């Protein structure tokens, strides 16, 4: 038996998070940026959610780091920047998206570093 | 459309119906907590309380979400009345060590960087 | 240890200390790392 | 079409003629390991680490150099390709020294990742290992030598995009060294990365040297604010410490790299801040106070005056929630003197055409000129970046460079007409040669600097440059988008405040002596109480103790660029949005908080209390401000060109000489830079051999 | 190579003091502050460089592989020392 | 290598608490019939897997070997 | 074995940049002569033969002597040490009037 | 490949995709996939209507016999439109066996509760709402089985942060135990350990 | 009491600002030389509405919708506001 909903969904009041965590959150929806100290792109296939971050001090005793932030540490993974954006939009939270950004393909020729009169020609090698 | 699989209720009728026996039940029961936890609370703060509890979920259109959210309730009715609770669990509605965070810009600026 | 002495450092303890705690010896803990942020220190001659 | 069918692994694809068989993998989503191959250098094909077989070919080839032949069919987990891979690692890590854990590239290493991921898991190497002197090329990169792979990376990022060849290898076989043969500092605005582009520790960052390890860093994905290119860039925290500046890919903008002085200069955001609000005590001194104190004094003088009495000035470093926000605060009390630090001329169009200020052609555009001209502006350290399109333009697309403006060293060979601003006149009339160079040119383009609109006749100086740009234009028509005229900003908060309607420069603050002012930032020491009235009220807002601070009344703390979300426009006059890495030090707050709290206290309370209404205000006043990494825009040169032809003020006789003059002028430049103590030692290093 | 702080407190390894107006230092006011005396930087700068008649020398800090990760120090430059990056020994090659 | 241990496996005849009890007593005895054949059928060799990018090296080789420091800083961080 | 000799240059008070070092006006002759052989814009190509002229004055190459090399030929000083560091016929210590090379590969062994 | 490589056992993978192809056979209504893995283990995806059915000819058929369930969870996985992952193990003594059936839902679809195929269940089910916050229908006594009495929301789900959302502490004011919003001392310290070079390229996925 | 600045957000390639375009195109220049020190901040609009904005003293705004507006009419209302009406 089928009963034809029809209104948008929305699952706030079922998850338990409290409303603040709901409503002053804004988070990312992005596909992170290759670390410029390697040349690996595994780390960049998938796209993230993150949240914003939120203040971190410092303990009185020991001096460590102390947040009262609690999802500080959270991050989510998605297929396809779609299924982020339905999550972010089921579970309440504004986001903001940020498309893909891939390395332009770029045309190479070992020959060109011997030009005979282009300035390609390599002064060592 | 939107092909959904209903949890109890069809239409938004059925899930107001069953709202309205949980409300009933809570409102029965609150007296008995008073008693039975030895609450320092009068019963017109407990039916105030369970009220307050109703309605923050009032903005609700959907009706499975309707009916996972009396089933929850029931859950929590039953916990009570079995005294799987206890005086701390009935009085964490209360939130009687909490400090009144404000909600002005003001005071908001003034305290820290949260918004 | 008498007739298997261990090795001598000049760094080991030559006084054993016992358990200290509950006794204006023991340890406090604390930050060992010195301060992050500085802040600007005004001028101390009037501006005017 | 030209396109040829080759298969990577028995699967089809289709490639461009003289692709390389690494490419043909990549198509499929397969990464060939590699450690001389570097996408944005000249090819190498030393390291090896890059050898495939071919079906049916009985020799390995290096697909970081090889040209995919049509028909072909790639193998890259074959037993032969394993095997390759596993000796060249083997040979790799022969002489490598036992210095990971010491090593700062540790958890960031690619010789370590690729021999967990394609090398043998032991050691059959029974002999002593090879070990080298180190070499000193200053205080920024530190040197470890030992640890060289000798991939060259060094050598070709500094020759061809740097453009310097002071890196070399000396010597031959096993005892082959990189290096520059004497005692050398390898100074250069592009310096620093070649820490990236090595893969291994042999190059690594003195300032960073130690603190972390990269498994407990957080990155927070943000922009820079040291100059007006907007490097896309990523900041990396631990503990709510902001430890280091990396490079973040943007092909638009700043590619792969960053300038020295956006990478090095983030130590100073630890040194001569501001924490507290301040007031003066009844001896004139500053002290610390509550903010409603401070708040409460600054809106009793607020209230007082009213009109042309009140006034701002903005920084350099500014965001454009905060320029929106005083520029709404000033307007409740009916001020217009709301202006930058930058002179930029009123005249005709002015900030009425947004096409007037910016750099039409843009940064990615560089590479489809023929012709450029620069006039009064060294590109090098005014726009790092901007100068490293131009030379990979020089370089691969031949392009032509002249310059008007004393001979400044940009690193590749250009045209010097002259430093006489009348010479702009000659190009106009069509007497110079560049005349009819710049007619025959497709694609030319003139770009103009902020810093030589500073001066006095910068006016005439954009009248003569608009003339050379409708010459052109009329002899050769429109092709079509190419947007010959560009101007070349240096400062993060200029194109933002033009946008939103904020009047260039400080005149009418030296025409209508105000008796509150607003520093914003403020820093450059243009305005000071010589320049006011007596008893005026100073009010300082910004996070660094600089010019602006000791000359103040009421000091308001806030936030820098990595202590909040807040949009900063470039050059191109794309809006781009840096992201909160940690929150200020203690009391300071976010800019345009400061300031409607303060319109609140004053009673004339801002319509926005969130971050999204206030960008909503933005779109309000300027649309294009909300639009992230939008650069489209429409050219209206004619006009502008017509409303500039109005006035004839006359050109000055002085010769253009743009401010950075050498490499020491570069570092230290605004305030976060100045409280840098690595800027001080490279200054130090670049005035003092040593 | 201890030292106290105007204060009377002592000063350790890292050179952490509490600052005269630091309130933290009630928490040692009827207890102490544990410092260690034995500081490595001081002790390691009493040991005698090692003349070896080689450019290439070898550490693993003593005691085979109850010391560190063996490596090759160069000993080329002779206006300074080679100097271990894990024991701190300071090698030379027999000068002047 | 349970296959190559011999023991019976006790088992209950009314599945009370008694019952349950005598079965885990008999359980201890053969333990100690397996324990026994353990003693006397412990070969030699190395204990873990010869697989460098699985299971540590030896310290030895972490301390004089590129590849084993390698390993071994990557398989503990 | 090993090599022997170090790849770095340290200063010296008789190997500076300021070691005085030019070529004779009949160097000079030849000099143009050894350019011209190459094609124009190629100018690098004489590397090679000049600085062995150099050190054919000379008797060795001190460091101002690459760096007169680099000047006359526009060439980065750094190229020119390459091309002196790597070729074992340049003398970048000074040697004794008589050079003897006793040849000990295997043949000649 | 001798001394360090887990053995193949191809006999065993034989008789499972066997067997695999014989339930796909019987009961083509709710088996949508059928999987033998590498080490021998059969996993059979259904529809979620078909829970009950298929379990009951699994435990019932002659040839089947699964009277044992060995434990019966969920697994969260976010990118998927229907969130959760419901996993049956069941094992089967007269053929020495074991068979993983699973099925899917989302937040507000329930599953049929399969307390009647297995009495077993009722725990997991239990566990798998409180946990997880799926619904099974016809449950005898479905509630909160291993969280704090008045506990909100899921643990186990992915988006839910690791130490929660409250503390407990004792305050002597209201003389008992309070909740509080959490504030840590330390915060947990989040690391990074992904290596940015592929280690699996069998796994490999298309270039999208 | 008095204008202080002018808005005009004028959408690049959209057919509702077309009219808006050619005032820019033409009318824009003679309305700058009669008004040379009168802010008119032309800028760029998204796909929601061509739309015209006047300031006034103390920080008093409304705006005027310019969709479908012809060039005359563009320059009519823009005269209505430049003048002591509306
Ligand atoms: S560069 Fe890499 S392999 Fe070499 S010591 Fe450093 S971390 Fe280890
Ligand atoms: S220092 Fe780094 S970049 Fe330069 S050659 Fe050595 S490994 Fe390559
Ligand atoms: S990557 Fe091809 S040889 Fe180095
Ligand atoms: S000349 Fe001696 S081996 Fe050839
Ligand atoms: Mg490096
Ligand atoms: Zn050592």
């Amino acid at each position: 038996q089928l009963i034809a909903v029809d209104e948008k969904l929305d699952i706030t009041t079922l998850t338990g998070v409290p409303e603040e965590h709901i409503k002053t959150r804004k988070v990312r929806i992005f596909v992170p940026a290759r670390n410029n100290m390697q040349s690996g792109v595994n780390n960049t296939k998938k796209w993230k959610m993150e949240f914003d971050t939120r203040e971190r001090w410092e303990n009185p005793l020991m001096g460590w780091s102390s947040t009262a932030d609690p999802l500080s540490n959270l991050v989510l993974t998605f297929s396809t920047k779609e299924d982020a954006v339905a999550f972010a939009e089921k579970n309440g939270w504004s986001f903001d998206v940020e498309e893909r950004k891939v390395p332009k393909p770029k045309s190479k020729s070992y020959g060109a570093n011997f030009s005979w009169n282009k300035r390609t020609r390599v002064s060592t090698k | 459309g939107t092909s959904v699989k209903p949890i109890f209720s069809r239409d938004m009728n059925e899930a107001k119906r069953r709202v309205r026996e949980l409300y009933r039940a809570w409102y029965r029961e609150v007296p008995n907590t008073v008693h039975l936890f030895q609450l320092d609370i009068s019963v017109k703060q407990g039916r105030d309380k369970v009220r307050e509890m109703f309605m923050k979920n009032a903005h609700v259109t959907d009706p499975r979400v309707v009916d996972l959210l009396v089933i929850k309730g029931k859950m929590e009715l039953e916990e009570t009345i079995n005294v799987w609770k206890q005086r701390t669990h009935i009085m964490r509605f209360f939130h009687e060590t909490e400090a009144p965070r404000p909600t002005d810009f003001l005071s908001k600026f003034y305290v820290g960087h949260d918004p | 240890p008498t007739t298997k002495p261990p090795t001598a450092r000049k760094y080991i303890w030559t006084n054993h200390k016992f358990n200290v705690s509950g006794t204006p010896q023991q340890y406090v803990p604390y930050s060992t790392t010195r301060k992050k942020i500085q802040e600007w220190v005004p001028p101390s001659t009037p501006y005017k | 079409s030209n396109l040829i069918e080759v298969f990577v692994d028995g699967q089809s694809v289709m490639v461009e003629p003289g692709t390389t068989v690494l490419q043909a993998c990549e198509k499929v989503g397969m990464q060939i390991p590699r450690f001389c191959y570097h996408e944005r250098l000249s090819v190498a094909g030393n390291c090896r680490m890059c050898l495939v077989e071919i079906e049916k070919a009985p020799k390995v080839v290096a697909a970081c150099a090889m040209p995919v032949m049509k028909g072909w069919n790639i193998l890259t987990n074959s037993e032969k390709s394993k095997k390759a891979r596993e000796g060249v690692m083997e040979f790799l890590l022969a002489n490598h020294p036992l210095d990971c854990p010491i090593c700062d590239q540790g958890g960031e290493c690619d010789l370590q990742d690729q021999s967990m991921m394609f090398g043998s898991d032991r050691s059959r190497f029974l002999e002593g290992k090879r070990a080298v002197e180190d070499k000193n090329i200053g205080p920024l990169v530190k040197t470890i030598m030992t640890r060289c792979i000798q991939c060259t990376r060094c050598i070709r990022f500094a020759s061809e995009i740097a453009g310097v060849d002071d890196l070399g290898t000396t010597g031959r076989g096993n005892d082959m060294q990189v290096g520059t043969y004497i005692e050398k500092m390898f100074m250069s605005e592009l310096s620093g990365n070649i820490i990236d582009i090595c893969p291994v520790g042999a190059l690594t960052s003195k300032p960073y040297a130690f603190t972390a390890r990269p498994w407990e860093t957080r990155k927070t994905e943000s922009i820079d604010v040291m100059d007006a290119v907007g490097s896309n860039i990523v900041v990396s925290t631990r503990t709510g410490e902001v430890m280091r500046i990396l490079p973040r890919m943007h092909e638009d903008i700043n590619e792969e790299w960053i300038s020295d002085k956006t990478r090095f200069a983030y130590d100073g955001l630890k040194r001569q801040r501001l924490t507290q609000p301040m007031i003066r005590n009844e001896k004139g001194l500053l002290t610390y106070t509550t903010w409603e104190d401070a708040l409460s004094r600054v809106a009793g003088m607020l209230q007082s005056f009213q009109g042309n009495d009140v006034a701002a000035i903005a920084g350099g470093l500014v965001d454009a929630e905060a320029l929106v926000a005083l520029k709404d605060l000033l307007n409740r009390v009916d001020s217009d003197s709301l202006c930058t630090e930058e002179v930029f001329p009123t005249a005709g169009a002015g900030t009425d055409l947004r096409s007037n200020y910016l750099l039409n052609t843009t940064i990615a555009g560089v590479e489809e000129a023929d012709v450029i001209l620069l006039v009064g502006t060294n590109p090098r350290f005014e726009a790092p970046l901007f100068n490293a399109r131009i030379r990979k333009s020089w370089l691969h697309n031949d392009l032509k460079v002249a310059l008007i403006g004393s001979p400044v060293d940009l690193t590749y060979r250009y045209d010097h007409l002259g430093d006489s601003p009348k010479i702009l006149q000659d190009i106009a009339s069509g007497n110079h040669p560049f005349s009819q160079i710049l007619k025959e040119a497709k694609k030319p383009m003139v770009v103009l600097g902020s810093s030589a609109l500073q001066r006095s006749d910068g006016t005439a100086i954009l009248a003569a440059v608009s003339n050379i740009a409708q010459n052109i234009r009329l002899s050769s028509g429109v092709t079509g988008d190419w947007k010959v005229m560009n101007i070349l900003h240096r400062i993060a908060s200029q194109v933002a405040a033009l946008d939103l309607g904020y009047k260039p420069g400080v005149e009418a603050i030296r025409k209508n002596p105000p008796k509150v002012l607003f520093l914003l930032g403020a820093d450059g020491g243009c305005i000071t109480r010589q320049d006011l009235p007596k008893d005026c009220f100073i009010i300082y807002q910004g996070h660094h103790g600089d010019v602006g601070a000791p000359m103040a009344d009421v000091i308001l703390p806030g936030a820098a660029y990595t202590e909040k979300s807040a949009t900063y426009v470039n050059t191109e006059g794309r809006a781009q949005q840096t992201k909160v890495a940690v929150t200020p030090p203690g009391l300071a707050r976010e800019d345009w908080k400061i300031i409607r709290a303060l319109s609140e206290i004053a009673g004339m309370t801002l319509p926005y209390d969130t971050l999204d209404q206030v960008r909503s205000r933005l779109e309000e006043v300027s649309p294009n401000l909300v639009r992230y990494d939008d650069v489209e825009g429409a050219n209206y040169f004619q006009q502008a060109n017509e409303l500039s032809k109005l006035v004839n003020q006359q050109l000055l006789a002085d010769p253009l000489v743009p401010p950075q003059l050498t490499i020491k002028d570069f570092y230290m430049t605004d305030s976060i830079s100045r409280a840098s103590q690595t800027m001080a030692k490279c200054v130090k290093a670049v005035t003092e051999g040593i | 190579g201890v030292r106290t702080s105007p204060t009377g407190e002592k000063v350790t390894h890292t050179g952490q003091a509490y600052d005269d107006g630091d309130y933290r230092r009630v928490r040692f006011s009827d207890r102490q502050k544990e410092v260690n005396e034995n500081f490595a930087i001081d002790l390691i700068a009493e040991q005698p460089v090692s003349e070896v008649g080689s450019r290439v020398i070898s550490c693993d800090g003593g005691g085979g592989a109850l010391g560190h990760p063996r490596v090759y120090i160069n000993l080329d430059k002779e206006t300074k020392t080679g100097t271990c990056g894990y024991c701190g020994l300071q090698f030379r090659q027999p000068h002047h | 290598v349970y296959d190559q241990v011999e023991f019976d496996v006790p088992i209950g005849s009314r599945g009370d608490c008694y019952d349950r009890y005598l079965c885990r007593v008999e359980e201890m005895r053969q333990s100690l019939r397996i324990i026994s054949q353990c003693l006397n059928k412990m070969p030699p060799g190395e204990i873990k897997v010869d697989d460098a990018k699985v299971s540590p090296p030896k310290r030895a080789e972490m301390k004089t070997s590129m590849e084993s420091l390698i390993h071994h800083f990557k398989l503990y961080t | 074995g090993a090599g022997g000799a170090l790849f770095v240059h340290r200063d010296t008070p008789e190997n500076n940049p300021d070691t005085p070092f030019d070529f004779t006006p009949e160097n000079y002759k030849r000099i143009e002569a050894i350019v011209k052989n190459y094609p124009e814009g190629h100018k690098a190509a004489a590397v090679l033969p000049v600085l062995d002229l150099a050190q054919r004055q000379n008797g060795w190459l001190p460091i101002s002597a690459m760096n007169k090399v680099a000047e006359i030929l526009q060439v980065p000083p750094m190229r020119v040490y390459e091309v002196a560091t790597f070729y074992t016929m340049y003398n970048r210590k000074p040697v004794g009037k008589y050079h003897i090379q006793v040849c000990t590969t295997t043949p000649c062994m | 490949t001798r001394p360090t490589i887990r053995p193949r056992n191809d006999v065993v993978h034989k008789q499972l995709s066997a067997f695999g192809q014989y339930v796909a056979e019987i009961l083509p209504k709710y088996v949508q996939q059928v999987q033998v893995s590498c080490f021998n283990e059969l996993e059979i995806f259904i529809h979620p209507d078909g829970v009950i059915p298929v379990l009951t000819f699994l435990r019932d058929h002659t040839n089947a016999q699964f009277k044992s369930l060995a434990d019966l969870t969920a697994v969260d996985v976010p990118t998927r439109q229907n969130r959760f992952e419901i996993v049956y193990n069941l094992l089967s003594l007269r053929f020495n066996s074991r068979i993983r059936v699973k099925t899917y839902t989302d937040e507000l679809t329930p599953i049929e509760s399969s307390v009647t195929v297995y009495k077993a269940a009722n725990w997991y089910e239990r566990e798998i709402w409180d946990m997880f916050g799926v619904f099974f229908a016809n449950h005898p006594d479905l509630r909160r089985i291993l969280t704090d009495y008045g506990f909100e929301g899921h643990p186990f789900r992915k988006d839910f942060p690791l130490s929660g959302y409250v503390e407990l502490r004792y305050d002597d004011e209201v003389k008992r135990v309070v909740a509080e919003p959490v504030e840590l001392a330390q915060e947990f310290r989040k690391f990074d350990l992904n290596s940015p070079w592929e280690a699996f390229p069998a796994y490999r996925q298309p270039p999208e | 009491l008095g204008l202080r600045e002018i808005r005009i957000h004028l959408c690049q390639r959209s057919p509702g600002s077309q009219g808006v375009r050619d005032f820019i195109e033409k009318r824009y220049v003679e309305l700058k030389k009669a008004n040379p020190d009168l802010p008119i901040l032309i800028r760029e609009c998204s796909d929601v509405q061509p739309k015209l904005w006047a300031r006034y003293a103390f920080g008093q705004e409304k705006n005027v919708s310019l969709n479908n507006f012809s060039a005359d009419q563009v320059t009519r209302t823009l005269e209505n506001v430049l003048s002591g009406k509306a």
